[PDB]
C-alpha cells in the first residue's frame, strides 16, 4: 500500500471524531440483519430472530464496538497493516472459523453507517479513503487462512 | 426474490425520497467515477468524467428514472427492464459487475441523505431490490 | 434467465456427464478447499479437510445430487431447491459468495474431465445455470 | 506475493509446454462468447454475434495468442510483476478503456481452455499456483487505472 497525505488526514481525521459507541452497534447490527449468515458466530449473544432483536441486543452491541476498536491498531500503523493483523488473522482462522468474505461485508456496512452519521461531510473523496483504509485491513484479516 | 415484504418496503422508501432522485444520481456516479475509477472506461467517449461534472449530472438523472422505472415494475424486473438491458448489452457491453459497485454508491448516496428512512430493514430489502435489477439488466447478455 | 437454448444444452451436457457426478464432486470440493482455504471455514467440524479425503469424497457425492436436482428442476430453481436453500441459510450460514467459488471449480472439473462435450456454448450455458443455482439457494437467506 | 519454489516450478512447467497457438484463440474465444460484453474492444474484427463466427475469427484467433504471451515476461519476472506489466496496464486504461475485470474474466476462460488441455495433470495443487500467477498478473495490468 501507497497512502497519500490527504489519505492519511482524512483517516486521521475520521477517526478522531468517531463515537465508536454509536457506529459500532449500529454497523453490526446492521451486518446481522442485511447479511444475515454473519450470524454463524454469534449463538451465545441472545435473541437475534429479528431485526428489532438484534438491535436491542446488548451483546452484538459490545461487540461491533470492539469490532470498530480492532481497527485503530491499523490507523496507528498505516505502513505495517499486514503485520500488525497477523494474529488477529490467525485467530478469526484457526479459534473463530469466520468466513473472510464477511470481512467485507461488514465493513461496507461499516461505511454505510458512518455514511448517514457523517452525512454530506462524507464526500466521495472521504469515502475513497475510508474504503481503501477498510480494504487493506481487510486484506491483512484474510492474510493468514490456509 | 423479492417478498411482499421487500416490495413495500422498496415502494415506502422511494415514496420518501424519490423527490431527490436526481440529487441522489449525480451523488451515485460521482462516488462511482472517483471511488471506483476503473468504472471511468465506459464514458470515455465524455471529456468530463468527473465528479457532478455536465455529463454526470444530466446522466445521473436518466440511471435513478431507470431505479424509478424498477419500483414501478417491481413484481417482474425481467420483463419491466428488458430495454434497459439491451442497452447496456450490446450498445454499451457494460460488465455486469458494475452494476454491483454502482448499488453500493446508490446504498451510501441514500445513507448519506436520508439516514433516518434508510433503516437496516429499509436496507435489506433495498440491496435485494437492487441485486435483482441488476439481474435484470444482465438478462440479454448471454 | 435460462432460455430454452439453455435448458436445453444443460440438459444434453448432463445426459453426458451424470454418471460421473460423484468423481466431479470430489474433484470440485477439493479444488475448492486447496485453492480457496477460506471456505474450509465452513467444514471446521472434520477432522480431514484434505482433497479426496473419506469426509470430502463422501460429501461431493452429495453436492453433485444436488446439482443433479437442479438439472432436473431447471425450470423453477426457486422452488426446487427451496430445502437445500433452508439448510445452507439456516443450518449451516454459509455466504453465498462461496456459491461463486465452488461454481468455478465445477467447470474446471468438467472441463478436465470432459473436454470435447465442454464446448464455449456448453460453458455459457452451464454458468448461466450455476448462477441461477447459487440465487436458488440464496433463496431462504434474507 | 511470496512465491514457493513449488510455485515457481509448476509455472514453469506450464508454460515451457504451453501450445500458445491453441490456447490463446481458444481461451479468447471463450471469452468473447462466455462474456460477451469483453466484444466492447473487437469491434471491426469482423462480425462475432455468432459463437462460430468469433471462433472461426482470425483477428480473434490472432489477438488470443498476443495476450497470452503477454503473460511470458510475467514468467520471467516473477518477483517483479507489478512493475513489469506497469507499462501495459497504461496503455489498457488511457489507450484502449478495457475494464480491467474483464482481465479476471479471461484470466478465468484460460484457466478452464488449459483445464481442458491438461486433464489430469491439471491437479488442485496445479490450478492453484497458476490461478495465483494470473492473479498478480492481473492486479498488476489494473493497477495504474486512475
Ligand atoms: C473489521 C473487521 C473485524 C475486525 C477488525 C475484528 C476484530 C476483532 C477483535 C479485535 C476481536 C477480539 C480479540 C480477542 O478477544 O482475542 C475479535 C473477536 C471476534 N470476532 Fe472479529 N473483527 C472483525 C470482523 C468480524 C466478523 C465479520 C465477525 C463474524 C461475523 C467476527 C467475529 C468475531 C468473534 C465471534 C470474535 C470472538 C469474541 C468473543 O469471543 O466474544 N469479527 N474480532
Ligand atoms: C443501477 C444500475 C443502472 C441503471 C438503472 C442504468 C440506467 C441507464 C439509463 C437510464 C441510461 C440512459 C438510456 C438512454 O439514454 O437510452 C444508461 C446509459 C448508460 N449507462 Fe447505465 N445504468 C445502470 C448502471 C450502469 C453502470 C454500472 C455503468 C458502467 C459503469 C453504466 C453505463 C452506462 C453508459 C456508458 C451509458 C450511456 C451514457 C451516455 O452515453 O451518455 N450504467 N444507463
Ligand atoms: C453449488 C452449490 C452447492 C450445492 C448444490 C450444495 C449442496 C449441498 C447438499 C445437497 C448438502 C447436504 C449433504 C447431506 O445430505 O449431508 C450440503 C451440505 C453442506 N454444504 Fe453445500 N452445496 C453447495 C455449496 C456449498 C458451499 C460453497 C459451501 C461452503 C463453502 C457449502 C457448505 C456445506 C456444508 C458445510 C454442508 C454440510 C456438510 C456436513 O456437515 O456433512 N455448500 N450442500
Ligand atoms: C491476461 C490479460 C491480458 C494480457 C496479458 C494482455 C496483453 C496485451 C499485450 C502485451 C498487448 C500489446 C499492446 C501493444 O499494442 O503494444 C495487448 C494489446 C491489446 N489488448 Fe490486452 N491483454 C490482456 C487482456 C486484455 C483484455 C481482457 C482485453 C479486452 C477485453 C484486451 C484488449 C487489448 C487490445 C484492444 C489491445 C490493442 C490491440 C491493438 O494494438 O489494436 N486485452 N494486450
Amino acid at each position: 500500500v501507497e497512502w497519500t497525505d490527504k489519505e492519511r488526514s482524512i483517516i486521521s481525521d475520521i477517526f478522531s471524531h468517531m463515537d465508536y459507541d454509536d457506529i459500532g452497534p449500529k454497523a453490526l447490527s446492521r451486518c446481522l440483519i442485511v447479511y444475515p449468515w454473519t450470524q454463524r458466530h454469534f449463538s451465545g449473544f441472545g435473541n437475534l430472530y429479528n431485526a428489532e432483536a438484534i438491535i436491542g441486543n446488548a451483546n452484538v452491541a459490545a461487540h461491533g464496538i470492539k469490532v470498530l476498536h480492532g481497527l485503530d491498531r491499523g490507523v496507528k500503523n498505516m505502513d505495517n497493516i499486514a503485520a500488525t493483523y497477523a494474529d488477529l488473522s490467525t485467530l478469526h482462522s484457526e479459534k473463530l472459523h469466520v468466513d473472510p468474505d464477511n470481512f467485507k461485508l461488514l465493513s461496507d456496512c461499516i461505511t454505510i453507517v458512518l455514511a448517514a452519521k457523517m452525512g454530506h461531510a462524507f464526500t466521495a473523496e472521504t469515502q475513497g479513503a475510508f474504503q481503501k483504509f477498510l480494504a487493506v485491513v481487510v486484506s491483512a484479516l484474510g492474510k493468514q487462512y490456509h | 426474490s423479492l417478498s411482499d415484504k421487500d416490495k413495500a418496503a422498496v415502494r415506502a422508501l422511494w415514496s420518501k425520497i424519490g423527490k431527490s432522485a436526481d440529487a441522489i444520481g449525480n451523488d451515485a456516479l460521482s462516488r462511482m467515477i472517483v471511488v471506483y475509477p476503473q468504472t471511468k472506461t465506459y464514458f470515455s467517449h465524455w471529456p468530463d468524467v468527473t465528479p457532478g461534472s455536465p455529463h454526470i449530472k444530466a446522466h445521473g438523472k436518466k440511471v435513478m428514472g431507470g431505479i424509478a422505472l424498477a419500483v414501478s415494475k417491481i413484481d417482474d424486473l425481467k420483463t419491466g427492464l428488458m430495454e434497459l438491458s439491451e442497452q447496456h448489452a450490446y450498445k454499451l457491453r457494460v460488465d455486469p459487475a458494475n452494476f454491483k459497485i454502482l448499488n453500493h454508491c446508490i446504498l451510501v448516496v441514500i445513507s448519506t441523505m436520508f439516514p433516518k428512512e434508510f433503516t437496516p430493514e429499509a436496507h435489506v430489502s433495498l440491496d435485494k431490490f437492487l441485486s435483482g435489477v441488476a439481474l435484470a439488466l444482465a438478462e440479454r447478455y448471454r
